[PDB]
């Protein structure tokens, strides 16, 4: 009633001096139009269709149009307002606690996060000044994974998987890990990290947002949407969207990361884009710039040093291990552009062993650099012995080999985990010493998981204070170690 | 073929009409006229189909394969609007028996050909994937209804790649 | 809070009041039977032990 | 020893068949890979040839 | 808004409908059917339970 | 790629160039900005580059992937002429570490199609091959100096041919 009037009230409509570009050539979503040459490149100009477009290609006699919309709702000849304004996102973390599109359209409702500053989304790569060694351990909440490859703040990483390969499960677990991290009062612990989905189902992403609502991780989270409905530029911009989204807070000193999944999607988008451009791309329909295209967002993985205020911009790629075909020129660049990659095994998951990281194939050069050293001591030999047991698993009756076999049995029975189990490196270092102790190697690796749940509960209850002590033990306290062996025997009785 | 596929489809139709109260939507784009009449007779026999009895538990359509896919392809959004009619416009959950997707793939491929389009690497439309997802995306368990997709995954040489 | 949030504002307050009035049933206990069993068993076992042993 | 021999041959053939299926796995993998590869390769060739026209 | 006669007519229609709301300002019967279906939906959602009916559980144990 | 090519090339650089005496070069083109940062953080402290002096007669070059490929499309002849200035103009043990060579022709093709002309099968310019080859003809130790060149050819999809 009167409230609808009040909304209508104060409606602002101030006019301004502007010309436009009447469309000339229309078809396939790109208009080779004429006029409005007073627009600039990389700009975000808008048409009579209200759609705002980025600079496609100025012709000597025409003007090509790049937009990510639907021109079946646009007839030819339409006047395109030469906004000449570099395609710019909003600036600031207003999306924090908000789930918006790649262009800020919260199709999840929840109103607009009207970010009062606009990010000049024509951002560029970080340079050499802040480019220095990173030090912040990544609050991963993934027991073996973080154990296997601890990561730093600012990293240029990657991840590859097959259909429904837990890669989304991986991201969800990461988000879960961010809550207590974002509950960490320190901005290094506080996880103002980012996450975007690519080409995903709008409804699947809705289920994801439902989990996040259950997760309450929106405190840790801001959502930029690239669903399956995304246009080709839209997916293409999505990497740029996330890059500038990071840039706002990395320049706001934030130690955080961004989760876009999956980069392999916009590859289809860019391919179709070039195809619509009729320019001859290569294999995978791939034009050559695809790397440099990808590299544009890729170089944004900034460990922004004090030379950039101490913010962090960590980036981990998501391009699917399509049938685990490493030989993809797409994958070829994918490993080739990141300082690391998360290879995920399928057979374990095919054998149902979830998690199923490609322990043979996965590799990340971050490790103890930016990592809890306590678990590092507790489990460096553990990882080595896992490798040996694989070397032992490379056979099918040395009781030395048999011992290595039981060791690997426990190692496998332990390392994996279920979905949505956020935690710190605490129980990580705990079980790391415990298996490193191997005093349960006698225990059935089948019974290992059960007794593991048991020991975890025991620690969470009693040594919870001792757990805080070990947290204070920013070193292997022989006292904490003794408490460890003691409670180890204690829970062993409870087994 | 002979795998109970028509049988299982009719089973699904009956289970929707009884176990869910939901009718069915038949849109057999590029259906054989022989197969068309056969399906008419068989579905009529099942009882969920009757062009007169007004108690048929389904809605029917089939397509001409002999016809240009430039005709045959568009039936997709048609069945989509139909699903909206029965679900968003008629408050129901519904599925859609649709054969075949790889047939729909060939349809989109011919469409891009009509575009004179640089075909996909699989010869499809340069963004045929866009509609393909939209094909998947156009139906969803939205608040408007539970739009389910009975999807015939026509195995192109059984080449999942 | 839900009051200002809902149109059911005074309704929210009144329902808070009603919940303060509303009562869920508390369970029941039988540790007394367990206590008697425990005490009698202590008796029997202790007698038998301190006697035959 | 003859029963040992027959059983050994059987199990040997078994291990061989395991290795065979294994090889054939990646074989078929790369096989479809190269199949589609050459398919689209000729495709792109034709596409460029059209571009040449 | 006074400079814009369009905004003038906008505020005019706004006040017009606002005061007109004494009567259902363009109620529409199809809108009533929509309200009914929405009532059905809100019933399914809010639950079959009476809205302000304060309940009790009457718990039990073993 | 991922072959240790950076890892192996860097370890080899450590080992051999530990006694690299003439004015020397290491070139990260289409590379990581982190790669350059680490290279500096090492070399300056390594004394091959002087962390506080002018003794950086062994130097790292940044053509990191941050640039456009066309922007990236120019480092090679710069390195060649520079090596001429170092060795050819001084005749000392000059050294050159380069990566990524694949990226070189990658840009060459990427503009070759962008050249609005019919590009190669791999899209290179018709003499992009010649461009690289003659670039090698200029890349050698000469009568005027002693320049040593190391090239890192990122195996494109390991296309052995």
């Amino acid at each position: 009633s009167s409230i609808l009037e009040e909304r209508i009230l104060g409606a602002d409509t101030s006019v301004d001096l502007e010309e436009t570009g009447r469309v000339l050539s229309i078809g396939d979503g790109i208009a080779r139009v004429h006029g409005l040459r007073n627009v600039q490149a990389e700009e975000m100009v808008e048409f009579s269709s209200g759609l705002k477009g980025m600079s496609l290609n100025l012709e000597p006699d025409n003007v090509g149009v790049v937009v990510f919309g639907n021109d079946k709702l646009i007839k030819e000849g339409d006047i395109v307002k030469r906004t000449g304004a570099i395609v710019d996102v909003p600036v600031g973390e207003e999306l924090l606690g908000r789930v918006v599109d790649a262009l800020g359209n919260a199709i999840d409702g929840k109103g607009p996060i009207g970010s009062k500053a606009r990010r000049r989304v024509g951002l560029k790569a970080p340079g050499i000044i802040p480019r220095i060694s990173v030090r912040e351990p990544m609050q991963t909440g993934i027991k073996a994974v973080d154990s296997l490859v601890p990561i730093g703040r600012g990293q240029r990483e990657l991840i590859i998987g097959d259909r429904q390969t837990g890669k989304t499960s991986i991201a969800i677990d990461t988000i879960i890990n961010q809550k207590r991290f974002n509950d960490g009062t320190d901005e290094k612990k506080k996880l103002y990290c980012i996450y975007v989905a690519i080409g995903q189902k709008r409804s699947t992403v809705a289920q994801l947002v439902k989990r996040l609502t259950d997760a309450d991780a929106m405190k840790y989270t801001i959502v930029v949407s690239a669903t399956a409905s995304d246009a080709a530029p839209l997916q293409y911009l999505a990497p740029y969207s996330g890059c500038s989204m990071g840039e706002y807070f990395r320049d706001n000193g934030k130690h955080a990361l961004i989760i876009y999944d999956d980069l392999s999607k916009q590859a289809v988008a860019y391919r179709q884009m070039s195809l619509l451009l009729r320019r001859p791309p290569g294999r995978e329909a791939y034009p050559g710039d695809v790397f440099y295209l990808h590299s544009r967002l890729l170089e944004r993985a900034a460990k922004m040093n004090d030379a950039f205020g101490g913010g962090s911009l960590t980036a981990l790629p998501v391009i699917e291990t399509q049938a685990g075909d490493v030989s993809a020129y797409i994958p070829t660049n994918v490993i080739s552009i990141t300082d690391g990659q998360i290879f995920l095994e399928t057979e374990l998951f095919y054998k149902g062993i979830r998690p199923a990281i490609n322990v043979g194939l996965s590799v990340s050069r971050v490790g103890s650099a930016a990592q809890t050293r306590a678990m590092k001591q507790v489990a460096g030999t553990m990882k080595l012995e896992l490798a040996q047991y694989r070397e032992v698993a490379a056979f099918a009756l040395d009781a030395a080999t048999q011992q290595l076999l039981s060791r690997g049995v426990r190692l496998t029975e332990l390392l994996k985990q279920g979905q949505y189990s956020p935690m710190a490196i605490e129980e990580q270092v705990a079980v790391i010493y415990a298996g490193v102790r191997g005093y349960l190697d006698k225990l059935e690796p089948s019974k290992i998981t059960k007794f593991e749940n048991a020991f975890l509960s025991h620690v969470i209850s009693q040594h919870q204070a001792l757990l805080g002590k070990i947290r204070t033990d920013g070193k292997i306290s022989e006292e904490s170690d003794a408490k460890l062996k003691e409670i180890v025997t204690n829970f062993l009785a409870g087994f | 073929a002979g795998v109970g596929k028509t049988v299982l489809i009719m089973e699904l139709i009956n289970n929707v009409a009884k176990a869910h109260g939901g009718y069915s939507v038949f849109a057999g784009v590029g259906e054989r006229t022989r197969e068309g009449n056969d399906l008419y007779h068989e579905m009529i026999e099942s009882g969920v189909i009757n062009l007169k009895d007004a108690t048929s538990k389904v809605a029917l359509v089939y397509g001409q394969m002999n016809e240009p896919p430039g005709a045959r392809a568009r039936v997709a959004l048609t069945g989509l609007t139909v699903a909206e009619y029965f679900r968003d416009q008629e408050g129901q959950d519904v599925l859609l028996f649709i054969d075949n997707i790889f047939r729909f793939t060939q349809a989109g491929s011919e469409v891009s050909a009509l575009l004179g389009r640089i075909p996909s690497a699989v010869g499809y439309q340069p963004t045929l994937a866009t509609d393909m997802g939209t094909m998947q995306e156009r139906i969803t368990t939205t608040k408007k209804g539970s739009i389910t997709s009975v999807q015939a995954i026509y195995v192109p040489a059984d080449d999942l790649t | 809070y839900y009051k200002a949030n809902v149109a059911k504002a005074g309704l929210v307050d009144d329902f808070e009041k009603k919940f303060n009035a509303l009562k869920v049933p508390i369970p029941e206990d039988k540790y007394t039977a367990q206590v008697d069993a425990e005490e009698k068993e202590d008796v029997k076992s202790c007698a038998e032990f301190l006697t035959q042993s | 020893s003859t029963t040992s021999e027959q059983s050994a041959r059987m199990t040997a053939m078994d291990n061989a068949s395991k290795n065979a299926s294994e090889m054939i796995d990646k074989l078929t993998l790369t096989f479809n890979r190269t199949r589609q590869a050459v398919i689209t390769k000729e495709l792109i060739e034709i596409i460029s040839g059209a571009a040449a026209l | 808004d006074p400079v814009q006669k369009l905004f003038v007519d906008k505020i005019r229609e706004y006040r017009t409908k606002r005061q007109t709301s004494g009567g259902p300002v363009d109620a529409g019967p199809e809108y009533q059917q929509d309200l009914d279906r929405e009532l059905f939906k809100l019933k399914q959602m809010y639950g079959k339970a009476d809205m302000n009916t304060f309940p009790n559980f009457t718990f039990e144990d073993p």
